[PDB]
């Protein structure tokens, strides 16, 4: 019925972070997730999207994350790893059904990275 | 040889019948499916079959 | 919702972007298309995007 978008804390360059995007539904392996990126004030892009048998990262993302399911939860969380302060975004997640077009858009968590 | 020469002849101006416009882009029909849209180029299929 | 320059563009038998790739209606279709501005209402100053 609804998605919550929580995580997002404050690391640093290089490190790991575990974001969930915990769904409110039955059904939520099959809506498939789609990870977007917005710039702190600039244009909005994507990220990736685990859509069941394979996966589709970004050209910033290529490769350095590991995307994964939790098909027996019906949640969806993304692997960060090789972190960049050039990354620092507000992630986000959506999932649309097959059947009769609906959005279960979220909220969004902060991707802050220091640099040293 | 007059009844010949009309059954000819009607047959004749049947068959270049099929070489006019009627009003269409074209007298071709493929040439009208080919470089209109099908959603309008029903009125040009009309016009020729009319 | 969609862009503003394509309600004019959602109608049957009318080629573009978003009716050929979203939302293609029959050539054959009888109803009746509705829209209205919603400017207030969904944009949003940060940028709804």
């Amino acid at each position: 019925v609804q998605l919550q978008e929580s995580g997002g804390g404050l690391v640093q360059a290089g490190g790991s972070l575990r974001l969930s995007c915990v769904a409110s539904g039955r059904t939520f392996s099959s809506l498939n997730i789609v990870w977007f990126r917005q710039a702190p004030g600039k244009e909005r892009k994507f990220v990736a999207a685990i859509n069941d048998r394979n996966t589709a990262y970004a050209e910033s993302v290529k490769g350095r994350f590991t995307i994964s399911r939790d098909n027996a939860k019906n949640t969806v969380h993304l692997q960060m790893n090789s972190l960049k302060p050039e990354d620092t975004a507000v992630y986000y997640c959506h999932s649309a059904d097959v059947n009769g077009g609906m959005d279960y858009w979220g909220k969004g968590t902060q991707v802050t990275v220091s640099s040293h | 040889q007059d009844v010949v020469n009309q059954n000819a002849q009607a047959l004749n101006t049947l068959v270049k019948q099929l070489s006019s416009n009627f009003g269409a882009i074209s007298s071709v029909l493929n040439d009208i499916l080919s470089r209109l849209d099908p959603p309008e180029a029903e009125v040009q299929i009309d016009r020729l079959i009319t | 919702v969609i862009r503003g320059d394509e309600v004019r563009q959602i109608a049957p038998g009318q080629t573009g972007k978003i009716a050929d790739y979203n939302y293609k209606l029959p050539d054959d279709f009888t109803g009746c298309v509705i829209a209205w501005n919603s400017n207030n209402l969904d944009s949003k100053v940060g940028g709804n995007y």
